[PDB]
C-alpha cells in the first residue's frame, strides 16, 4: 500500500483542484496472502494539486501494470516497485514497465517447509 | 475515446458485477437526471442486485456505441439507392428509438421513473418529484 | 459473455434439472421484475416439477440469444434490398414481440402475473403486487 | 436433447401404448397449465384408451418438433426474396398457430378446459378450475 | 408406428368388411369423442352394415394418411415461389378441411351427431348429447 | 480552422474533461442564447460533473462538424440521380433537425431552458426569464 | 474436504464486504465411493473480505476441475489438490493458472527444474 | 434381480438431496422364465443422495443394454452382471471416460512429486 504524493500544475503554474485523476490496474494481481482483481479508482486534486493513491506492487504472474489518467486524458503507464513509502509521481512516470520483484521463491520455499513437516513426520514427532 | 469506453475495453470478457464506478453513477444520472445527491436515487444504487449491475453496464456499452454511431451515420443520407441499395431514410430515427429504448430500460431497472434527460424531451415519466 | 451464457455452455449435452440457480433466480427476477426477496416469488419457486425447470433455463437461454441477436441486427436497416434480398423492415419488431413471448412463458410457468419490467411495457398484470 | 425427446428417440417402430410416465404427465400438466396434483386433472389421467395415450405422444413430440423449428426459424426473417424466394412473412405466426391447435388438441382429448399456460393466450376457458 | 397403420398394412388387397376390431372403436370414439361405453354408441355399432364397415375402415385410413401429411408439411410454408413454383399458402387449411370431411363422414356413416373432439373445434353438432 | 475545432485536435485521445473555457463557454452562450453574465447561467456553470463537461464538447465538436458538412453540402442539390445515385432532398433538413437536436441536447445538460439562438427557431421556452 | 480460502480487497487493500463470488466445478467426478456431478455454489465476503468453501479434493475417475468467477468477471481454471486441509486460493489460482501458457514445454521444464531444485534442497536436507 | 446401489452428494459434502434419476433397460430383453420389454424408471434422492433401483441383471438371451441419466444429462450407458446381491453404482457401470486435457493432472504431478517425497522418506533409511 505506498503512497504516491503526486502534484499536478497549471501551464499557471497555480494548481488543479476537485480534479479527476484515475487510476487503473490490468492484470488481476495477486500474492500468497491476497488476490487483487483487475479495478480502477480515481482521486480529486486538492485545493493546492496533491493527489494520494494507496496502491500494490506488482508480483503477480503479469506485472500489476498500472494506468494514470489525467485531466488531458493522457494515459500514462507505469509500474509500482516494491517498498513501503510515499512515492512521488514523476519519479515511477519517467519508469516504464520493468523486471519486477524476484523471480518465485516464496511459494515453493512455503512448498519445502511443507517437506521440512514431512522431514520431522520422518522419525520424531 | 469516452471514459467509460475504455474503462469497459479493459473488461474484454463479459463486464464486472461489482459496484457502479463514479463515472458510471454519473453517465447514469445523466442518462435519466437524476442528481447523485437525490436520496431516491442512491437507494435505488442499495440493493441492487449483481445480475441488475451486468445488465446496467451491458445498456451503457449500448448507449455509447448507438451514440457514436448515430455521429457517424450523419455523413451518410446523402444519397439513396445509390446503385442497388435503397437505404432506410428512417435509420436515424432506428437508432433514437433504440437509444430512448435503452434510457426507458435503465430506469425501469431501478424501478425509478424515467425524467426529462437529454435523450428524452416530453415523453418521460414523473419529472423531478410527482410533475408527471 | 454473459454469466449465463458460459454457465449453460458446460452443459452441452441439454440442460441441468436439478434446481435453479440463485444466479439464474436472480435473472428471472430481473427480467420479470419481481425483487427476489418478495414472499409470493420464492412461494413460486417451490414445488416447481423438473421439466418446468427445464423449460424456464430453455427460455431464459432464448432470452440471452435474441438479446444478442437484437445487438448484431442494428447494424443492418442501413440498406434495403441490396441487389435482390429485400429486407424485412420490422426483424426488429419481431425479435421484441419474440422476447415479450419468452417473458410472458415465464410468467405462466411461475403462475405469476408478469408486473413492469424492462422488455415489456404497459401490458402487465397486478402492477407490484395488487392493480388493474 | 429434451427429457421427452431422449425418452422417445428409443422407440423406433412407433410409440408405446403403455402409459403415461410421470415426465410427460408433467410436461403435459404444464401445456395445459395444470398442476399435476388437482384431483380433476389426474382424474382425467384415468380411463385412458391406448390410442389416446398414443395421439397423446404424438402431439406432445410434435410440439417439442415446433419449439426447436421456432428457435432456428426465427433467426430468419432477416430478409425477404433473396434471389426468388420470397419468404412467407407469417411463417412464424403459422407454427405459433399450429402450436396452440396441437395444445388444444391435448386438451380436448382429455375433455379438460384449456387455460392460462405458456403457449395459448387469452382463450383459456374456466381458468383454474369452475371459472376463467 | 399407428398400430391401425401396421394392422391395415397387412391388408394390402383393399380392407376386411368383418367387424370394427377393438382399436377401430377406439379411435372412432376418439375421432368423434363417443367414449365406448357410451350406449347410444354402441348400439350405433350394432347393425352396422359390411359395406358400411369397409367405408369406414377408409375413412380411418385417409384421417391417418392427412395427419401424417400435415404434420410433414409444416417444414414447407418458408417461402413461395421458389424458381418458378409458387405454393398454395392455404394448403394446411386444406388438409383441415379435408379432416373434418373424414370425420363428419364417421358420424354420418353412424346416424349419430359430432361432438367437440380432436378434429372439429367450434362447430360441434347436437354437443354431448342432445342439441349442444 | 475554428478556434474551438483548434484547440480540441490536439486532445486526439478523448477529450479533456477538466473545465470549460471561456471560449468554450461563450460558444455554448451563443449556441443558447444565453448571455455569459446571466446569473443564472453562470449558476449552472457551477455544480458541473466530469462526464456532463466531457458530452458537453462532445455534443460542440458535433455542432462545428455539422455546421461544416452543411456548407459542403450545400454545392449538392444542384442534380437528382447522377447515374443511379438519386439525391436524399431534405438531407438539408437532416442536418438542421440533428443540429437542433445537439443544442437541445446541451439545453437539457446545463437545466437550462432553450431560448431564441442562431440555430433553432420557435423553440424558445420562458424567453431570457420565464417570458413568453 | 479441504477448504479454498481465499482475501480478495480493492485496489486500496480494504477488504469487499459482502460482495459476490462464484464457483463451478466443470464435469461431473465420481470416487470409488461416491458420484458428484456438477454443481455452482454462490458465496459472499465478509467483512475482512475472506471467503471459504468447503471443496472436494477433486482427483478422481473423470475430468475433476473447477472455474471460479471473481467480481471482475474473470473466470481462473484450477484442480483442486488432493488431501485434507485447508489451501489458500492463492496457492491453486497461480499453480492452476499454469495451465495457460499453452503446451507450456517452457514451464514443463522449469517443472523439471524444481524437481531439481527439491532435489537439491534435500540434498541439503 | 440385483438393488443397485448409489448415493450421489454436492461439490461441499452435502447429498444432493431431492434429486431426480432415470434409468432404462433401452434395449428390450427377455428371458426364459420371464420377458422385460424395453421401458423407463425415475427416482428421486433421499436426505442422503442415496438411491436404489431393483434391476434385472444382464443375463437376456439377444442383448440386456441399461442406460442411466444423471441430473446433468451425463447419460452412462452399463450391463448389471448376473447376480442377486446388491451392488454400487461406481462399479456396475465404472467405464470411465479418458479425461483427456491439459488440466486433469496437473495438479496430480504434485501429487507425484508428493509420492516422490514419501519414496525419498521411505529409502532415507
Amino acid at each position: 500500500m505506498r503512497r504516491l504524493k503526486g502534484t499536478i500544475r497549471h501551464l499557471d503554474d497555480q494548481p488543479w483542484i476537485n480534479v479527476s485523476l484515475f487510476l487503473t490496474l490490468i492484470n488481476g494481481t495477486f500474492n500468497s496472502a491476497n488476490q487483487y482483481p483487475i479495478d480502477t479508482k480515481h482521486a480529486k486534486t486538492d485545493q493546492n494539486g496533491e493527489f494520494v493513491f494507496n496502491v500494490v506492487p506488482n508480483v503477480g504472474i503479469d506485472q500489476s501494470y498500472y494506468i494514470l489518467t489525467t485531466p488531458d486524458n493522457k494515459k500514462h503507464s507505469f509500474t509500482v516497485p516494491d517498498g513501503t513509502s510515499d512515492i512521488e509521481f514523476s519519479v515511477v512516470r519517467e519508469a516504464g514497465i520493468i523486471a519486477t520483484d524476484p523471480e518465485y521463491t516464496n511459494v515453493l520455499n512455503y512448498l519445502e517447509d511443507y517437506i521440512d513437516d514431512a522431514i520431522a513426520n520422518i522419525q520424531a514427532s | 475515446t469516452h471514459p467509460l469506453e475504455s474503462y469497459y475495453n479493459q473488461f474484454l470478457d463479459g463486464l464486472p458485477t461489482s459496484e457502479l464506478e463514479e463515472l458510471e453513477i454519473e453517465f447514469v444520472a445523466m442518462c435519466i437526471g437524476f442528481p447523485r445527491s437525490q436520496n431516491n436515487f442512491v437507494n435505488a444504487l442499495l440493493d441492487l442486485s449483481t445480475i441488475e449491475v451486468y445488465t446496467i453496464r451491458t445498456s451503457v456499452k449500448e448507449i455509447l456505441r448507438l451514440d457514436k454511431l448515430n455521429k457517424e451515420s450523419i455523413e451518410n443520407r446523402q444519397v439513396t439507392k445509390v446503385e442497388d441499395i435503397t437505404m432506410n431514410m428512417n435509420y436515424i430515427g432506428d437508432i433514437k428509438d433504440e437509444l430512448v429504448t435503452e434510457v426507458k430500460k435503465l430506469a425501469r431497472i431501478l424501478k425509478l421513473p424515467v425524467l426529462d434527460n437529454l435523450y428524452v424531451s416530453y415523453d418521460d415519466v414523473e419529472g423531478r418529484i410527482g410533475a408527471n
